[PDB]
C-alpha cells in the first residue's frame, strides 16, 4: 500500500495545506508498512524538495512540467500517470481553490472513487470511510466507496495537524506528460486602509439587511474601539470594501484576541479566516447557525437591538 | 452562439429538521431555491447577450424532478430563453459525476458555443460537477471566475481565478469552454412583473434518459462514486449561552470587552 498526496504551492511558496495533507496520510495509512508517496507539479518544482522533505513522506516525486503555477490540463495529466504509477489505494487532494480546477476531472474519467472537503478520515478494517459535510453543514454524511480500488479524496485546509520534524523521502524525477494545455496562464492581479491584521473585531454579515444599516455598526465598532469588518456579502456588494472581508478569500485576521460576529451564519470559508480567534462572540438569531459551534459565548437575538444598547451603555 | 447554463434547485433544512431513517433529512423540512451561484452565472450569461449586437441564445438546464420547474420558471423571468428539465426517477441521489454525465447528455445536443455552472452548490457544496461535466465532454476548463471577457464567437477567453488570500489571476481559455463561476462577478437583476408574466406563458422543456441516450443503468446512487452510509447532526458546541435581557446580554458583551482592554 501506498497514500499519495499532492502538495499545493503558488508563486514560489509551499502552502501549508500541503503539510497538513501528509499528517492525514499518517493518520490514515493502517500499517507502518505502508508508505505515504508526495508529490508536487511545476516547470521549477524541484525548489519545493528542501522544504517538502519532511516527517512522514516515503518518497517525494518531482514533476516538471510546462508551467511554473496551477494549470488543470497539466495536473490532470500528472496526477493521472502517477496514480498509474503507484496504484494508491487512496489519493489525498486538498480541496482549495486549484484542485477544483481538476479534481473532479479525474475522478470522472475512470470509475475512482470520490469524495470533497472532507474532514474526518479513518478506515474500519479493510473499508476507508469519510466525512463531510450536507444541507449546509447543518448535518454529517459519512460515506464509504464500494468496490475502489482507488479513492480521491479532497481534504478540507486546516482540519489535519502537520508532523513535527524533517525526513528523507527517496526523491524522484518524472516529466509531465507531454499536453499541450488549452489554457494559459497571465498575470496575478491585486485590486491603503488598515490590515486586518490588529486586535478587537467586529464583524456584521449578511444579518444586517441593506447598506443603510451599516453606519450605525459602523458607528458601534467606532465607538467600542473595535475595527469594523465583514463576511463577503458585505464586501461583494460593495458595502465595505475588499480589504475588510474576513474569510478564505479575504485576510485571516491572525492577531485577532477579540471577535464579535453579528448576523454572521459561520459559513466554511468565513470561519477559515477567524476560527483561530480565542475569544468569538456570536450574535445570531438562528440557534443553530454553524457559527454558534465554535463560538465561546452566543446570543440569540436580533443584531438591532444588541446594537443600540450596546452604543447606550458604552 | 449559445449559452448553456446549468442550475440547480438546492434544499435549505428549516431549524428542528430531523433524521429518517439514518440515511437522510426528512423530506419535510426542506424548503426549495435556485442555487445562490446560479444567479450571478445567469446573469453572467445575459450579461453576454445584453452586450453583443448579434443573437445569442441563453438556455438554462437543470437536472430535477419537477419541483425544479418552479426554479427553471424563475430563469425564464430573468431572461433565460428557453429552460430544459432533465428526470427521470431513476436519477435519484446521482453524485455530482453523474449528474456530470447527465448534463453531458443534454449538452451534446444543444452544442452550445460555452456552458456555464456555479462555483458550488450551497446544499451538498460538492464544488464538482461542472469541472465534471468539462471532463466527459472533453472541453477546456475553468473553476472559480470573478471575471470573464468574452465576445460570442472569440476564440479565446480572458478570464481571472480568484485565489485564496484574495489574489486574482488572469488565465486565457480556449472556446467553447467550460466554467464555473463566482459569487459577486456581477449583480444580477430582479425579474420585473411584465418578466414574470411573459415567463408564465412560456413552456419549460421535459426530457427523459432515453431522449439523451441513457438508462436506468447509468444513473442514479447506484452509480455513484462514494454511497451514503448514514447522516447525523453533529454536537454543536462547548459555547456559553448569554440568556436575559438585551441589557444583559449586551451587559456581558461590555464585561467581556472590557476583561480584555
Ligand atoms: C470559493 C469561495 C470563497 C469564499 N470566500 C469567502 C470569504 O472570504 N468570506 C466569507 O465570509 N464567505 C466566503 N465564501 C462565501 C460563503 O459561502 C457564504 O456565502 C458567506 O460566508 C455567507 O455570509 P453570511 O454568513 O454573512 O450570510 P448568511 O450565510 O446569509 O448568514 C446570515 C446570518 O444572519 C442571521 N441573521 C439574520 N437576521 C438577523 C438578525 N436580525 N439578528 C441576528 N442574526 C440575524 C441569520 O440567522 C444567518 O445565520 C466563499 C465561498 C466560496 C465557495
Ligand atoms: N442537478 C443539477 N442540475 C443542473 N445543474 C447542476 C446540478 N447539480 C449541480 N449543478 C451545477 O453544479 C453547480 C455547482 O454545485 P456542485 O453540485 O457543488 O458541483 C451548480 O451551480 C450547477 O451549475
Amino acid at each position: 500500500s501506498k497514500i499519495l498526496v499532492i502538495a499545493e504551492h503558488r508563486r514560489n511558496d509551499l502552502r501549508p495545506v500541503s503539510l497538513e495533507l501528509i499528517g492525514a496520510a499518517n493518520g490514515l495509512k493502517k500499517s507502518g508498512e505502508d508508505k505515504v508517496v508526495v508529490a508536487v507539479i511545476g516547470s521549477q518544482a524541484d525548489a519545493f524538495v528542501p522544504a517538502l522533505s519532511v516527517n512522514g513522506v516515503d518518497e517525494l516525486v518531482v514533476v516538471k512540467g510546462s508551467s511554473i503555477d496551477f494549470d488543470p490540463d497539466v495536473f490532470e495529466a500528472s496526477v493521472s500517470a502517477l496514480i498509474a504509477a503507484h496504484n494508491p489505494s487512496v489519493v489525498l487532494l486538498p480541496h482549495s481553490v486549484d484542485s477544483l480546477g481538476y479534481a473532479s476531472s479525474l475522478a470522472s474519467k475512470t470509475g475512482y472513487g470520490f469524495a470533497t472537503d472532507v474532514y474526518i478520515v479513518e478506515y474500519q478494517g479493510d473499508e476507508l470511510v469519510a466525512t463531510r459535510g450536507g444541507y449546509n453543514q447543518k448535518v454529517n454524511v459519512e460515506v464509504d466507496f464500494p468496490g475502489k480500488s482507488t479513492v480521491v479524496l479532497t481534504i478540507r485546509p486546516s482540519v489535519f495537524k502537520p508532523l513535527e520534524g524533517a525526513g528523507s523521502p527517496v526523491v524522484s524525477n518524472v516529466d509531465a506528460p507531454s499536453v499541450q494545455s488549452r489554457s494559459q496562464n497571465k498575470d496575478y492581479v491585486e485590486v491603503d486602509i488598515d490590515i486586518t491584521t490588529v486586535d478587537f473585531i467586529m464583524s456584521i454579515g449578511r444579518g444586517i439587511g441593506e447598506e443603510t444599516n451599516v453606519e450605525q455598526f459602523r458607528e458601534l465598532a467606532d465607538e467600542a474601539g473595535a475595527t469594523l469588518c465583514c463576511s463577503r456579502p458585505i464586501a461583494d456588494a460593495g458595502w465595505l470594501p475588499k480589504s475588510r472581508q474576513v474569510g478564505q478569500s479575504g485576510k485571516v485576521v491572525g492577531s485577532c484576541k477579540l471577535y464579535v460576529a453579528m448576523g454572521i451564519s459561520g459559513s466554511i470559508q468565513h470561519m477559515a479566516g477567524m476560527k483561530h480567534v480565542p475569544t468569538i462572540i456570536a450574535v445570531n438569531t438562528d440557534p443553530g447557525a454553524s457559527i454558534f459551534t465554535i463560538a465561546k459565548y452566543g446570543i440569540v437575538a436580533d443584531i438591532f437591538d444588541i446594537e443600540e444598547e450596546l452604543k447606550a451603555q458604552l | 452562439m449559445k449559452i448553456l447554463v446549468a442550475v440547480k434547485q438546492t434544499a435549505a433544512l428549516e431549524e428542528d429538521f430531523e433524521i429518517r431513517d439514518g440515511m437522510d433529512v426528512d423530506e419535510d423540512f426542506m424548503m426549495y431555491d435556485l442555487n445562490e451561484w446560479d444567479d450571478f452565472s445567469l446573469e453572467e450569461a445575459m450579461k453576454i447577450k445584453e452586450s453583443s449586437d448579434t443573437d445569442v441564445e441563453v438556455v438554462v438546464v437543470s437536472v430535477g424532478p419537477d419541483r425544479v420547474d418552479e426554479s427553471l420558471r424563475k430563469c425564464l423571468a430573468k431572461g433565460a430563453d428557453r429552460a430544459v428539465r432533465v428526470w427521470d426517477d431513476a436519477a435519484e441521489g446521482s453524485d455530482a459525476i453523474v449528474v456530470g454525465r447527465i448534463l453531458t447528455e443534454v449538452i451534446k445536443k444543444e452544442a452550445p458555443d460555452m456552458v456555464f455552472a456555479g462555483v458550488q452548490s450551497s446544499d451538498q457544496a460538492y464544488a464538482s460537477t461542472g469541472i465534471s461535466v468539462a471532463s466527459y465532454l472533453n472541453w477546456p476548463h475553468a473553476a472559480v471566475v470573478a471575471d470573464l471577457q468574452y465576445k460570442p464567437g472569440d476564440n479565446k477567453a480572458v478570464i481571472r481565478r480568484e485565489l485564496e488570500g484574495g489574489m486574482l489571476q488572469e488565465v486565457e481559455i480556449n472556446c467553447p469552454a467550460v466554467l464555473t463561476i463566482q459569487l459577486g462577478i456581477n449583480k444580477p437583476r430582479y425579474a420585473s412583473l411584465r418578466g414574470i408574466k411573459q415567463a408564465a406563458t412560456k413552456p419549460i422543456e421535459e426530457v427523459s434518459l432515453a431522449d439523451i441516450g441513457l438508462s436506468a443503468n447509468d444513473v442514479g446512487a447506484a452509480q455513484s462514486m462514494s454511497r451514503v452510509r448514514r447522516m447525523y447532526i453533529p454536537e454543536k458546541g462547548r459555547a456559553t449561552m448569554i440568556e436575559g435581557t438585551i441589557s444583559e446580554q449586551a451587559a456581558k458583551i461590555i464585561q467581556i470587552i472590557n476583561e480584555f482592554k
